[PDB]
C-alpha cells in the first residue's frame, strides 16, 4: 500500500499546478483520497476528498474554487489541480486513503512554492 | 448540450439545474435496541405476558441472527477473509456487507461484555460505560410506555389491566415491527436499510436514536430523506433480545461533472390537438455524456438531487438526439386531460399553449395570441412586460435564446401512448404489420 | 467549521512518564476525532481513529480518549520515537478539521 | 360505444359503469397547527428539551418559510401580480399555488395577530378569536399527550422521567413528521398536498383537524380518499414554531358526458391454451370519445369514480377500434397462473371460461360443455336458470344481447406478454427483425 | 432446463434456488373488533363526543354493511344459492367472497346473539361465552388507552381534558381506520383483504389478534407477510358499532415440479462498455415450464418464495429460449451508473467483471485479467482459490461446470434502454422505420 | 367583467330553451359559473354549477333533469337548456361567475315565462 | 338541504341608524354563508362572503358577522342606496340554498 | 407433531346414557379439532368439525366441545349404531395428527 | 358426491404402487384431497394433502419421500405413489375431500398389503 506524490514543484504565481497521487498495493477505486494543506510546517487543513468509486467530490470551503480533485481509475492516480496560486498556496499538499473517515495511508506530500525563483 | 431552445418549443421547459450528490464516507455509530423493555418496576402483577412476548421476539429475531451467523462463521482476518464455498451464494453488496459486518464484530463484543446492563436499562435511553473510555447507548424499546404509563399506574388500575396494557403495547410494537424485521428482512446482512427502518426497533423514533448517537447537521435531513443514513444490524441477542445496530453516517459529495436538468413538462399545440412531450423530467449530464436517473429512488432538493446510489440509468439514442436539437425523433403523447400544465416559467419568461390557455398582455390589455402552427408561445419582456394566463398575472424578463423564436417552427415528433396497455397494444400491431412486411 | 483546539501546543516531558494530549472541539463531535502522529520531514501517520480506536501498526501505548467535545491523546511511558507532532482531526461535520498541534520533545 | 358483445367473447365483462367525479369549487379553512406543544404546567423540569427541540423543528420548517417567502415576496396586488424574474423558474401549478398563497396571506396575518394567544394555547384544539366575529383554531401538538400523560404523573415519576418521555414524543412526532415536512416538501407553495399530510403535524389526526374546521357532510369521505381535501402551508412561525395551513373543502361536480366503464376481466379458450385479453379494465368514455383512466390516482366508488383531478390519458388507435368491435386488435396474453378469474356475473349472466372451470346446470343437471372454438361461454335464463360453475352456484337472468352469443365465433387478437422484461425483449426481437428487413 | 453456465456469461449468476409455496387450506376463525370503546367507568364528563364519535363511525361502516347485505340478501341456500340477478354484476372472486360471507353467516348469528355481552366489554380483549361451549372473542378499539390513561386519570385532569383526550384518541383511530375502511373498501365482500389491514379496526394492532384467536406457529410470520391470512368483515353493527370479522388462516402447500430460481445480476463487459442483461430476476419453472411470476406480491425467504395466490405470468418465446441458451436473444442494458454489481458468489465460485472490478487473487498476489472479449470471468480454485475483487477477499470452491469457461466465447444479445419513456420513444422509432419500409 | 344573458324569452309549456351567459373580461375557463332561480320576485334558490375547466357540474337536487349546463369554452358562454317547462319554471334565471364559492359577478338574469300567449 | 333562515323578512328603519339582519341555518354551516344584495329589477350582488369578508366593490357599511348557524348582518348607518333585499346563501354543502331574504326600506 | 391423546381408549355402556369421549392435545389447538366416526370395515365419516359444529348427514346426539388442548365428545342417548371408532383429529398445525381412537361398544 | 378408490393392491417389497382416487358429483379443482394411513385397523394417520386448483402439496414429515401426491383434473382422479414399500406401508389408505380444513368425503379405502406372497 503506497501512494506516490508527484514530488516538490516550483510554479509562478497566478499558474495552475496539479498534484500527481498514484495509488498501488490496494483497490483504488474502493477508496476516497483525502486532500490536505500543510503550511508553515505545522498547520494542517484538510482541503477535500475524492470518491473514485462515484465520481464525488466534496471540498473544504476555503479550497472551493481554488482545488478541484480529480481521478485517473485507469491509472489508479488521484490528481489535485491547483487554481490561481498565490503565496499562501506554498505549502505541503498530501494525498491521504480513507476507508471512510480516517485517513491511514498518506502520500510523501509535495512542498509546493509560489514564487517566480 | 441540451437544445433548450428547441425542447422548450417542444414543451420541455428548462426548469431547475440540480448538482448531483450520493452518499459517501459512512461514519460508523453503533447503538443498542434492546426490543424488550425492563419491567421489574412493575414485575409484580406482570404474568406470562412477558414470556409470550419473548417467545414472539425470539421466533422473529432467529431468522435475523442466522442469517448474520452465516456470514460471522464464514468470515475471518487474514485482511479479512470470506469463505466463498459456506456462503455459497451472495451477491457482490451482500459480501461487502458481509466485510461490514466483520468489522463491526469488534465493537460488538465490547458491547456485548456489558449484557447485563444492557439487561437492567430502566429507561428508553441510557448510557452505558463500554470501556471507562467508549460509550455504548441503550435504545429500549417501550420503556418510556413502561414508565410513564403502566408503572405510575399500579395501584389506579387493576394490576390484570396493567398486564393486558403491556402485552397490548407489546404486540403493538410487534406489529409494527413485523413489517420490517419480519420475513421481508430475508438479508439482515445488508447496510442498505435506512435507519428509519431499524428504528422500528425503536418504536419508528429514528429521531431519538440519531440524536442520541450524534451527527454531523450538515444536510442531515437530505440524507435522512435519501435513504442515505443506513443502519446494519450487527449483533442479535436471543436471551436478552436486543440488536446492535451500526448506523452509516455518510457525508454528500457532489459527482464530478454531473448536473440534473429538470425539464418542466407543458402541453403544446399541433394540427388542432394538444400534445405533451413524453421526454424525461429529470435529465443527468455526466461528463457531458447525457443519460437518464432513476430519480424516484433520489430526495430532489431546490438545489440538489440527493442519492444514496448513482442511479444513472442508459438513454435510448433517438431520446439524447432529440434532446440535443433533433426534436422530431421527441416523442409525444396526446393530452386529453383537462388537468395539465398549460404553461412554465424559465428565467422569467413564460412558455405557454396560448392556444389552450387564455393569454392576455396586462400591459397593452390585448390577447397573446397563438397561431395554429405554433407549439407554444414564448412570452417575454420584448412583448409583453406583463401577461395574463387564465387569471394569474406574471411580470416578465427577457429571453436569453433566440428573438425569432415564436417565428421559426420546429419539427414535430411522432405521437405515442404511453400507457402499459397501450404499449403492449402497440407491440401486437408492429409485430403485425412487421410480419406482414 | 469545527474549531477543534489542543491545550498543550508545546509539550517536552521525561521518558517514560505518562502524558495527556488533551484536544477540544468547538462543537460536539460525538467520537468523531481522528489522531495523527506527524514526525519531522514525513507524512502524518494515523494514530487513533473515533477517538479511542487504536490504529493498525501503531504502538500499544497510544491510549487516546475522550467524549463530547473535550478529548485526550494518553502516551504512557514515553520513547525518543514518539517525538512528533499530535494532530487531532475533526470528522464528525464535512469540513474536516484539525487541531493545532502538538509538538511533544 | 363499447361492443360489449364481442368484449365479453375475449374475456372483458361488462362491471359497473361508474360517473366521472373531479373536484371543484375549494371551500378554503384556515387552520394553525401548533408544532410545539405548551410545557408550561410541566416546566418545573423540562431541562434543554425544549430547546433541543426547537433547534430540530427550526431546521426542518426554515426550508418550507424560505420556499413560501420566495413567492410572498415576489407577489402583489395590481388584480395580483407575480414577479416572474424573481421566481425564475416554475410550474403552472406552482403559480397558481403562489396567486392562492398570496391570497391566504391576508388571513394569515390577521391569525399572526394573534400570535401571543397560539403560543400560549395549552389544549391540543383551542379556538381563538380573531377578530371577535372570526375564530382561528389551533391544533396543538403532542399537548394531548402533555395535558393526558405527563402534566398528571409529575410526582408519580421522576421529573426526570418526565423530560425523558416529553423528550421521546417529540422525537417521535419529528419522526412522524419528517416523512411530510422534511426534505420530501420541496414544493410547500403547492395547494395539492392533501390534509392526511398536512395532518401530520398534528400527528396525522386529520379526523380533528377536519371536524374542528367543519365540512360539508356529503361527499366528506369520497373528498377524503380521493386526495381532493387538500392543505397549503399558508404561514410559517419560526418563533412560536406553528403553521397556519389554508384547507381546500372542494365539492364534487360530475364530468358531463362522462362515464367510466369498468370491464371484469377473465380468461378465456383459445387453440388449447387459456388467455386474458390486455385491455384497460377502466375505460373512460367522454362526449363519445374513448379514452385510458389514471384511475389508481382516482377513489373508485360503487357508483362513481372520483378523481382530484381529470386523469383521462389517450387510447391507442387499436384499442379503440377493438374496445369498439374490432376483437382482433384487442391483445391477449397466455394464463400461466392457476389463479385467474375463470368467470364473471353481468347483468345476472354468467360469462365463464366453461373449458378452465367447471361449468354444471343446477336446473337440469347437466354440463355445460364449452368447444375449444369457443372462448367464454354465456350462460343465462335461456340454457341454465341456475348453474354451477365450480362449488358456487348461481341463478340467472336473460342476456339482453344476441341469442346467437354462443354460436357466433370471434375474431381473436395477437399474443402479448406484458412483463417489463418481456416488454424489452419484445422491442429487441422487433428491432432484429425490422434491420433484417 | 436454464442453461446457467451461459446466463452466468452475460451476468444471470445463478443464486438462490427456491420452492414454490402458495396459501390453501384456510382455517376460519371469526372475532369481534368492537370499533367504540366502553366509556361506562368515565362516563360522567364525557359529553357529546361519543355521539358524534358514533355518526361519524355509522358513516364509514354503513356503505360497509350495505355491501355486504347486497349479498346477505341476495344469496340463500338450496348448496347455496345466489341471485345473479339481484347481484347483477360481480367478479369470480367475489362471487367465491359472497360464499364465504353467508357460509360464515351461521356464526356471526351465533355471535350476535350476544350483542349486549360485546357492548358491555370493558376491556381490550375480552373472551365471550357463545353456547357455553363457543367462544367468541371482543377486540375492543381504544378500550386499553381508556381504561389505562383516562380512567385513571378522572380527577388528576378536567374531566373536559378528559373529555378532549377521548375525542383525540376516537379521531386519531378513525384517521388510522379510514385508509382501510373508509371508501377504498369498496369490496368488504373479498376475502382477500390482510389481516395487518383488518387490524386497524383494532388500531392495527394484529399481533393481539391472531395471538388471542391462536395459530399454528408453523409458517404464521411467513404466511402474514405473505398476505395469505387475510379477513374478511362478516357482520357490521350500526347500534353497537362492532365488526365480526372471519380471519383465515391457511397453510403453506409446496407447488408441484415448482421451483423459483433466482438470477443474480452482475454487469459485463461487450465492446468496451458495461452491460447488464435485462432477463428476469426470479424464474418459474413449472412442470418443466419457464414462466414468469410476479413476484413483488410474494413474500421471498430463504428457502422458499411464499404467495398468496399463483402469481406465475407468461415469458415471451425470446426469454423462454435464451434463459435456456440462446444468449443472443438475452437483452442488455448499458450501465451508466456506478453502482451495478460487478460481481456475486454462485457455489462458492465467483463470477467477475474484472474488467470494471479490479480482481486480484490472494494466494499467488497475481492480478486477474479480464480480456476485452470476455464478457465476466468464472473465479474458481483452479485459477484461484482466494480472491480479492476490490478490498473483499473470498476464498472460492470448484466451479462444477466447464473447466473451458473463460476460454469460451459466448453470442452477446441486443442493447435495450428499459426506461419507460426510452421505451416509448424506442416504440416511435421502430413504427417509424416500418412505415419507412 | 360582464356575464350577457342571452334575454328574456316567451316559451311555450312542455318546450325545451336555452339561456345563453357570454363571459368577457376574465378567463372563462378558470371561474365556474352558477345558475340561481329567481321566482316571484323574491326567492332565490340555486339552480346548478359548472365547472368549464373541468367539464363538470353540480346540479340541485330539484333541478336536475329539468335543468342541464353547458359550456362554449370557445365562445366564453355557458348554457342553461330548461327542459319539460312547466308554470313554476317561469322565473327569473342568473348565471353567475364563481372562482370557487362566492359569486361575486351575475348577469342581468333572464325573466323566462312559460305560457302559450 | 340546509334551510337558510333569515328573521326579519321585512324591515324599515330610519337611515343613519345601526341595522343587524339576522340569519339562522338548519344545520352548522361553519362561517360558509355569503350574503347578497338584491336591489329592486337588477342581479343579487355579492355583499359579504364567508360571512365576514366583504366583497370588493361593497360600502365599508357592511359588517356581518356570525358563526356556526346563526348569522347577522350589519348595516350600520344607512343610505338610501342600501334599500334592498338581502339574501343569506348556505355555502357548506353542495346545494347552496338561500335564505327567504330581508327588504330593507 | 401435535400429540392427540384419547383418554378412554376403549369404551362400554348401556344403551341410552350419556357417553363423553374426551381428547387431549399437547399444544393448543384453539378449537381446531375435527371428530370422526369409523364404523368397522367403512371409511371414517366426518363426525364434528371445529369441535362443536356438527357434520352434515350426522345424528343431532353428538354434542362434542371444548376449548384449548382438552376437548370432549359427547354422545348422549346411544344407539346401536354409533357402536363405532372415534378419532379427534389435530387441525391446527400442519401435520394434522389423529388421536389414538375410542372404540366405543 | 363419491370417491373411488383403486381397490385393494398386492405388491412386492420394494416396489412402487399408485392409488386412483376418482373425484364424482362436486367440483375436484375446488376441493383439497387428503390422503390417511390407517395401520393396524385402529390407527390412523395424516398422509398429506394435495390442492389440485394450485398444485400445491402438504406433507406430513413421516411420508415426505415416501408419498408423493399428484391429481388428475381431466378425470378429476387425486393419486398417492408410494415409494420403496416396506412390511409397515401395508395398511389402509384413505383418500378425503376437504372443502379447506375438514375431511368431510372420504373413499372407500384401499387395504395395501406389502409381501411376495
Amino acid at each position: 500500500v503506497q501512494l506516490q506524490q508527484s514530488g516538490p514543484e516550483l510554479v509562478k504565481p497566478g499558474a495552475s499546478m496539479k498534484i500527481a497521487c498514484k495509488a498501488s498495493g490496494y483497490s483504488f477505486t474502493d477508496y476516497t483520497m483525502n486532500w490536505v494543506k500543510q503550511s508553515h510546517g505545522k498547520n494542517l487543513e484538510w482541503i477535500g476528498l475524492i470518491n473514485p468509486y462515484i465520481g464525488g467530490t466534496n471540498y473544504n470551503q476555503k479550497f472551493k474554487g481554488k482545488a478541484t480533485l480529480t481521478v485517473d481509475k485507469s491509472s489508479s492516480t488521484a490528481y489535485m489541480e491547483l487554481l490561481s496560486l498565490t503565496f499562501e498556496d506554498s505549502a505541503v499538499y498530501y494525498c491521504a486513503r480513507d476507508p471512510s473517515r480516517a485517513m491511514d495511508y498518506w502520500g510523501q506530500g509535495t512542498s509546493v512554492t509560489v514564487s517566480s525563483a | 448540450i441540451l437544445h433548450y431552445e428547441k425542447l422548450s418549443k417542444i414543451g420541455l421547459v428548462k426548469g431547475v439545474t440540480r448538482k448531483y450528490k450520493i452518499k459517501s464516507n459512512p461514519l460508523t455509530k453503533d447503538i443498542v435496541i434492546k426490543m424488550i423493555p425492563n419491567v421489574s418496576n412493575m414485575s409484580q402483577c406482570t404474568g406470562s405476558v412477558m414470556e409470550n412476548y419473548k417467545t414472539r421476539l425470539n421466533g422473529i429475531l432467529t431468522p435475523i441472527k442466522g442469517a448474520l451467523e452465516i456470514y460471522k462463521n464464514n468470515t475471518h482476518d487474514l485482511g479479512v477473509i470470506m469463505a466463498g464455498v459456506a456462503i455459497g451464494i451472495a451477491t457482490a453488496a451482500q459480501i461487502t456487507a458481509g466485510v461490514a459486518l466483520y468489522e463491526a464484530m469488534k465493537n460488538a463484543d465490547n458491547i456485548n461484555k456489558l449484557k447485563s446492563s444492557i439487561e437492567s436499562t430502566n429507561e428508553a435511553v441510557v448510557k452505558l460505560q463500554e470501556t471507562a473510555e467508549k460509550t455504548v447507548y441503550v435504545l429500549t424499546a417501550l420503556q418510556d410506555y413502561i414508565n410513564t404509563n403502566l408503572v405510575p399506574t399500579i395501584d389506579k388500575i387493576s394490576c390484570k389491566q396493567t398486564e393486558l396494557s403491556l402485552d397490548l403495547a407489546l404486540s403493538k410494537y410487534l406489529s409494527d415491527l413485523l413489517f420490517v424485521f419480519g420475513p421481508n428482512l430475508q438479508d439482515p446482512v445488508s447496510n442498505s436499510m435506512t435507519i428509519q427502518a431499524i428504528s422500528q426497533a425503536f418504536g419508528g423514533n429514528y429521531e431519538t436514536l440519531l440524536r442520541t448517537l450524534g451527527y454531523a447537521t450538515e444536510d442531515f435531513d437530505d440524507l435522512l430523506e435519501s435513504d442515505s443514513i443506513t443502519g446494519q444490524i450487527i449483533y442479535v441477542d436471543l436471551s436478552s433480545y436486543y440488536i446492535i445496530v451500526r448506523v452509516y453516517f455518510p457525508i454528500l459529495t457532489e459527482i464530478q461533472q454531473a448536473y440534473i436538468q429538470e425539464l418542466l413538462p407543458v402541453s403544446f399545440n399541433n394540427d388542432n390537438s394538444e400534445w405533451i412531450s413524453i421526454v424525461p423530467n429529470f435529465i443527468l449530464v455526466r461528463n457531458t455524456l447525457i443519460s437518464n436517473i432513476e430519480i424516484g429512488f433520489c430526495l430532489i432538493t431546490k438545489r440538489s438531487v440527493i442519492c444514496n446510489q448513482d442511479y444513472a440509468t442508459p438513454m435510448t439514442n433517438n431520446m439524447r438526439e432529440c434532446l440535443t436539437g433533433s426534436t422530431e425523433k421527441c416523442p409525444r403523447e396526446l393530452v386529453v386531460s383537462s388537468h395539465v400544465p398549460r404553461f412554465a416559467l424559465s428565467n422569467g419568461v413564460l412558455f405557454a399553449n396560448c392556444i389552450s390557455v387564455t393569454c392576455q398582455c396586462q400591459t397593452t390589455g390585448r390577447a397573446i395570441s397563438q397561431s395554429g402552427e405554433q407549439t407554444l408561445l414564448m412570452i417575454d419582456n420584448t412583448t409583453c412586460p406583463t401577461a395574463v394566463l387564465g387569471n394569474v398575472i406574471i411580470s416578465l424578463g427577457k429571453y436569453l435564446g433566440s428573438v425569432n423564436y415564436n417565428s421559426e417552427g420546429i419539427a414535430i415528433g411522432p405521437p405515442v401512448f404511453t400507457d402499459k396497455v397501450d404499449i403492449s397494444s402497440q407491440i401486437s400491431s408492429m409485430n403485425q404489420s412487421l410480419q406482414q412486411s | 467549521d469545527i474549531q477543534m483546539t489542543q491545550s498543550p501546543a508545546s509539550l517536552s516531558a521525561s521518558v517514560g512518564e505518562t502524558v495527556t494530549i488533551t484536544c477540544g472541539a468547538s462543537e460536539n463531535i460525538y467520537g468523531a476525532l481522528n489522531w495523527f502522529q506527524r514526525k519531522q520531514g514525513k507524512s502524518p501517520q494515523l494514530l487513533i481513529y473515533g477517538a479511542t480506536n487504536l490504529a493498525d501498526g501503531m504502538s500499544s501505548r497510544f491510549s487516546g480518549s475522550g467524549s463530547g467535545r473535550q478529548y485526550s491523546l494518553k502516551i504512557g511511558s514515553m520513547h525518543p520515537d514518539d517525538v512528533a507532532t499530535y494532530y487531532c482531526q475533526n470528522v464528525l461535520s464535512t469540513p474536516w478539521t484539525f487541531g493545532g498541534g502538538t509538538r511533544l520533545e
